[PDB]
């Protein structure tokens, strides 16, 4: 879902995207350097929502020029987050052109064992839906592609099938 | 537990209306039928990267000797496509010259 | 390189994805529901939006209103798809009341989805955006109340449809069953706000059925009794009873005409002269009466039929105006009259008698 | 209207008579069953609830002191952020009803003072709270102790 | 034909309806008239169920005329979908061969594929 | 025509309707009075419930009546063959339709050439249908095809395609030159005009988004199928701002699949 | 040659789904000389089907033999000559891929020349 026109004249360069949008550069490279870099930043989050779709989940947010967080530098963030379709677990995903990929999975509370049991909480009612995030390491995970390696994560969230 | 039974079990009931011995009633059983089907085959691609998830961090041997044959095999592709390529060329490079 | 000025871009980015909440904040102020602060919630990318209490007045009576406000977790809202329009918001219930054959046996919490979208003209957290919401909860809580009662009468059944009908699908929004022995036919039951009325729809799914459900012809009249008093249990025991009669009624040729009165009432007329009315009953009973006799007259006769004579020795058989009272018989010789057999073109011996 | 006034005129002056089920019923009984046959065969709960969807910088729980199980309910906080100093717990007091209300801080004046930092954590926290409209909630007023904690810690460094 | 019918035949069920209606306000009056105490004379009773037959009948007609004009509409304009006689005989058949043909082709793929 | 059939149908479901209306009536008025608790609210909701039914067999009445101001005027076998037809072609066009949108393909992959006469006679079997539409094909230069496409009064479009695959396009007014001073096709030029300048853009676009991976006629013919809908441009005005003109440009995007005015702005 | 046998039967689930695609597209496009044509190839492509669900079926059956490590274990959180051997095919692949640039960015700028060259000549 990113595809782009350049058309080359004299002194300029013309960029129509696939989706109705128009930009000028100029006949310095360092721009059209950058251009490409920052939609290689955007194609990532929509790799993972159009595999979203495919496998079974589905999306809860999409945004991708996100509004809170640091501040990037080359061009804007994207993020987006997806529940399992058994409702337990769930994914999250941001990504930059600076500083990227950084992914998070939450979990249904009675799971993480680890967790100060609150005192109005008396109930099993509570011990059913999902507080606690948990951040994981991108590095040392299977799979050659940032898109491969979704598939390997958002297949173990699944109830045991073998 | 064979969850391929049931997949062509989906699979004969999208074509049950059919072979047998106005619209709202076929509308609705093909929208039943079809969602069926996609689900159980979603759940069978499910249970496909399970097992080769845990095969590759088992053991990843077997899929080295996968990247060997897929890096051989397209190492061949490219020697018959540049050949092809010399050949044509040498043919049209006659072909002007002959002038 | 030190040309693209990173602080503007940045809160243009900031003002553009957060000002949509501040209409949708204001507007469920407006239509007094209580809501949380707006809030960034788990991950610092996302806002959401958080509703602790649906509104008090939904239409239905108290009990079911507290189950429900005893099964509620959640109604958070959120944002998503291209141009910043679409609306998500999900609801988690606990205590599901009962099982599907989907994989959907499992630890109590199950979750739905309602999605809004408004019009291009009409902001984006315009007032048709909430109304929209209250109707489909409407909804929701109406088909819940069918549910409740249906879940509470299930322990205690006749044994009879225990074996004919099992529930196929339940969403909080629709109501799919799967009836027949082979489970080959299924019914949908859904309220919807724009007409305020139970629409049921029946559908053919399985291997073993006709072309049809072999119910269309009465679907009207379903519809208007389980309008009248919706209740699950007598709906089963109709299908169950009049499943029977119109599936021999159905293979008659199209001659013949088929008009479907209030049910279990049928009435076949013969081209444009003859008439005959088939009532059904329970355990395995169906009347069959001449019809174009007035059943409080004997001088004045119906508009546009003609009495059969001998009719009445006919239908003995199978065992002036004395046809006029009805004939019992009992579910398998009907489908010998009806069924077309070879004579003792595959004519049917009702079609014989009258020809 | 059209094509049934009598009706309605026969309704009207029929009506609220003791004898008014009986004439219906033997008027209208015995051509509708010929034709058609015989008839038909503590703690609240949004507060538990807020209390689960809290962020987990919170782990506000039931105040040792004070009365217990009833509408008014008092909870005592701690804050545990890795990036924010150590603050006076802030306690709160829930009144009977909590939707459609708001509630009520309990000022502690000399738990603040003898140090700048703390009295201006008071005094941005005074702003606050004088800045929030009507009607809020309990998380807000967290989230609005969090942001003026962090405000003072950038105003003093 | 089955169009002029309905025009007749609609004033007939509007007149049914309204004299329906007004002898059922007539016998419920003369009845309650009964059950308490006062007099009045009865006269033509013209009983309720004489009207109800009449209205189902006149209903069912109409409902039978309708049925027919849409089906045999129907049948028309599927046939105008698909000169001598020997030869639109033979069409006929090769057409019904080509159908049979097609519906046992699925059936036996059908049964092959399980069964 | 077809629509006598609706009326019919429509008819039906009227007269089954005012029958039902007239037996609930009666069942209802004969049913009594009911509980209801308190005396007061038991006054009112009988009343209520009897006022319904007969308003609505009024309404019944009147709309069949306005649909009767609106009407107007071995073969067993054969018709169990045609009414078997017409149940095949819906059963799969609704089949067809619900298992392209969601695709389950990953890749092309396991584990171009066409004759002049292919392109010909497929683009005059475009042109044969849109009348308006006009269509001329050249080739000055190799294989390379050049098709001028005339709309209305108002467009001229030059459509250069690489083996029927369409690659550039480029759009002009009606008065303004097409020819060069040869007489040839002008391809690189510009429309000298704001508007037609964007709608090359839109073109750019839509091109760059109509695309099948094995089909590629469907992509021609959708492709003609939107810029069938620019001929009514300037008389239709934008579906969210109303007024024709922002900043001086009347509406000029078409969104695929449902095509509707919109100003660039608006999105 | 088991992770092989498990990426095969993902693809015939979608050549599976395909084919049910293409068999309702072709049942639409029939319109009552090539209407036998049409009923052979319906034929061919349903037999092909029915052979593609039994390869599936022994796909399955092979593999399901050959779980005792579960699934969300091996995901990690924040808390001996086959390398040898595949190095030599990676750089010799790498340095198969630098020639053919040289012969891609010779060829563009040949057809670049004569496009610039052949533009003019009128
Ligand atoms: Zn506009």
């Amino acid at each position: 879902s990113i595809q782009l026109q350049l058309n080359i004249g004299v002194e300029q360069i013309r960029v129509v995207h696939r989706d109705g949008r128009v930009i000028t550069l100029s006949y310095q490279e360092q721009e059209l350097q950058d251009f490409l870099l920052s939609q290689m930043s955007q194609h990532q989050v929509h790799a993972v929502q159009q595999l979203a779709k495919v496998m079974g989940w589905q999306v809860l947010s999409f945004s991708n020029h996100v509004g809170l967080g640091p501040i990037e530098s080359i061009g804007n963030a994207s993020a987006i987050t997806v529940a399992s379709p058994s409702g337990d677990y769930a994914i999250s995903v941001r990504n930059g052109p600076e500083s990227g990929s950084k992914i998070m999975v939450q979990f249904p509370r009675n799971q993480c064992k680890d967790l100060p049991k609150s005192d109005v909480l008396q109930d099993n009612k509570w011990s059913h839906l999902r507080g606690p995030f948990k951040e994981v390491q991108w590095n040392k995970m299977e799979g050659r592609n940032f898109v491969y390696k979704m598939e390997l994560l958002m297949s173990a969230l699944s109830p045991c099938l073998l | 537990s064979t969850l391929v039974d049931e997949l062509e079990s989906s699979f004969e009931a999208c074509f049950a209306s059919l072979v047998s011995q106005d619209q709202e009633e076929i509308r609705t059983g093909v929208d039943q039928c079809i969602q069926k089907f996609l689900d159980i085959a979603r759940q069978t691609e499910c249970f496909f990267l399970q097992k080769r998830l845990q095969l590759s961090v088992q053991k990843p041997e077997q899929v080295i000797k996968e990247d060997v044959s897929e890096l051989r095999n397209e190492l061949q592709r490219k020697d018959a496509l540049v050949q092809k390529h010399l050949t044509k060329l040498r043919h049209w490079q006659q072909v002007l010259e002959d002038i | 390189m030190c040309a693209f000025n990173k602080v503007l871009a940045h809160f243009v980015a900031m003002c553009d994805t957060n000002m949509p909440f501040v209409g949708l904040r204001l507007e469920l102020s407006n239509l007094e529901i209580p809501h949380q602060g707006v809030q960034v919630e788990g991950d610092g990318f996302s806002h959401a939006i958080r509703l602790l209490k649906i509104p008090p007045c939904k239409g239905i009576t108290e009990e079911t209103q507290k189950a429900l406000d005893r099964s509620l977790l959640d109604c958070t809202f959120r944002l998503q798809g291209r141009n910043n329009r679409t609306w998500v918001a999900e609801l988690v219930f606990a205590n599901c009341p009962l099982n599907g054959t989907s994989t959907r046996e499992q630890g109590p919490s199950r979750h739905v989805y309602l999605t809004y979208e408004n019009l291009l003209s009409e902001p984006v957290g315009g007032r048709k955006v909430v109304e929209m919401f209250l109707n489909d909860w409407n909804s929701i809580a109406r088909l819940y109340e069918c549910v409740l009662e249906f879940a509470r009468s299930l322990p205690d059944i006749p044994a009879h449809l225990n074996i004919f009908s099992e529930v196929r699908v339940y969403n909080y929004r629709k109501l799919i069953l799967c009836y027949g022995t082979t489970k080959g036919s299924s019914i949908s039951i859904q309220w919807n706000s724009i007409h305020q009325k139970f629409h049921i729809s029946l559908g053919t799914v399985g291997p073993n059925s006709g072309c049809s459900n072999c119910h269309n012809t009465i679907l009207h009249q379903l519809q208007e009794m389980f309008n009248k008093t919706p209740n699950v249990v007598q709906l089963l025991q109709v299908l169950f009873d009049t499943q029977a009669p119109l599936n021999a009624i159905n293979k008659l040729p199209t001659c013949f005409s088929i008009l479907p009165q209030s049910s279990t009432h049928i009435r076949l007329a013969f081209r444009n002269m003859y008439c005959i009315d088939i009532y059904c009953r329970s355990r395995g009973v169906v009347a069959i009466r001449d019809g174009a006799y007035s059943l409080f007259d004997n001088s004045k006769l119906v508009e546009g039929f003609y009495p059969a004579p001998g009719l009445k020795t006919f239908l003995n058989m199978f065992v002036s105006w004395a046809a006029s009272i009805p004939t019992i018989l009992t579910h398998s010789a009907l489908n010998i009259l009806l069924l077309p057999s070879p004579t003792p073109y595959l004519c049917s011996p009702l079609e014989r008698f009258l020809g | 209207q059209y094509l049934c006034q009598p009706l309605l005129d026969a309704v009207l002056a029929n009506i609220r008579s003791p004898v008014f089920n009986h004439s219906l019923y033997r008027t209208f009984v015995p051509a509708m069953t010929a034709i058609h046959g015989p008839p038909i065969t503590s703690i609240p709960s949004v507060l538990q609830g807020e209390v689960a969807r809290l962020d987990p910088k919170f782990l506000v729980n039931l105040d040792p002191s004070h009365c217990s199980n009833n509408g008014t309910v008092h909870l005592i906080c701690k804050l545990d952020d890795k990036d924010l100093p150590s603050v006076p717990p802030l306690e709160l007091s829930v009144p009977a009803d909590y939707p459609a209300q708001s509630p009520l801080w309990i000022d502690r004046q000399w738990q603040y003072d003898a140090n700048p930092f703390l009295q201006s954590v008071h005094r941005c926290m005074t702003s606050r709270l004088l800045q929030l409209p009507d009607k809020h909630s309990v998380t807000a007023l967290l989230n609005t102790w969090a942001q003026s904690v962090h405000q003072a810690c950038l105003s003093a460094a | 034909d089955p169009v002029q019918r309905y025009k007749m035949l609609i004033p007939q069920l509007k007149e049914s309806l309204q004299t329906l209606m007004k002898v059922a306000a007539q016998n419920l009056i003369q009845n309650t008239n009964i059950d308490n105490g006062q007099k009045s004379s009865d006269g033509p009773i013209q009983r309720f169920d004489k009207c109800l037959e009449e209205f189902y009948a006149l209903c069912d007609q109409l409902e039978l005329c309708l049925r027919l004009a849409h089906e045999c509409l129907s049948q028309s304009c599927d046939s105008a979908k698909h000169l001598p006689y020997p030869q639109y005989l033979a069409v006929i058949k090769a057409q019904i061969s080509c159908a049979k043909d097609i519906h046992t082709a699925l059936l036996d793929c059908a049964n092959k594929v399980t069964g | 025509v077809s629509v006598n059939l609706e009326a019919f149908s429509q008819a039906i479901s009227a007269i089954q309707a005012l029958r039902s209306s007239v037996s609930r009536v009666f069942d209802c008025l004969k049913d009594g009075m009911r509980n209801k608790e308190t005396l007061e609210g038991r006054e009112k909701a009988f009343i209520a419930h009897f006022q319904d039914n007969l308003h609505s067999v009024n309404r019944d009445l009147n709309e069949l009546e306005r649909l009767s101001n609106l009407v107007g005027k071995l073969y067993s076998q054969l018709l169990q063959a045609y009414k078997w037809s017409n149940k095949l072609q819906y059963h799969a066009g609704l089949a067809s339709g619900l298992l392209n949108q969601q695709s389950l393909k990953r890749s092309a992959n396991q584990m171009l050439v066409l004759p002049p006469q292919y392109v010909d006679d497929v683009i005059s079997r475009i042109d044969r249908m849109f009348p308006e539409m006009s269509i001329h094909l050249s080739r000055p230069n190799g294989t390379s095809a050049m098709l001028l496409v005339t709309l209305g009064k108002v467009l001229k479009v030059i459509v250069v395609m690489r083996s029927l695959f369409i690659d550039r396009t480029i759009v002009k007014g009606y008065n303004e030159n097409v020819y060069t001073e040869d007489g040839k096709l002008d391809i690189w030029s510009k429309s000298n005009y704001q508007v037609f300048q964007k709608v090359t853009d839109h073109a750019t676009t839509a091109l760059l988004h109509y695309q099948l991976p094995q089909m590629p006629d469907v992509v021609v013919r959708s492709f003609m199928t939107w810029l069938r809908s620019y001929i009514k441009l300037f008389q239709a005005p934008c579906q969210r701002c109303g007024k024709f003109l922002q900043d001086g440009l009347p509406p000029t995007w078409r969104d695929f699949r449902t095509l509707e005015a919109f100003h660039d702005t608006c999105r | 040659n088991t992770a092989s046998l498990c990426r095969i039967g993902q693809e015939t689930v979608q050549d599976i789904v395909y084919r049910t695609m293409e068999i309702f597209q072709l049942l639409r496009n029939m319109q009552l000389g090539t209407y036998q044509d049409r009923l052979t190839k319906l034929q061919d492509n349903l037999r092909q089907l029915s052979v593609l669900f039994r390869k599936l079926r022994l796909v399955y059956d092979k593999c399901n033999e050959n779980d005792p490590i579960p699934v969300e274990q091996l995901i990690p959180y924040v808390e001996s000559e086959e390398r040898r051997e595949i190095a030599e095919v990676n750089k010799k692949l790498k340095q198969k891929n630098q020639q053919l640039k040289q012969i891609m960015d010779q060829l563009r700028n040949l057809i670049w020349d004569i496009n610039a060259m052949l533009a003019m000549r009128n």
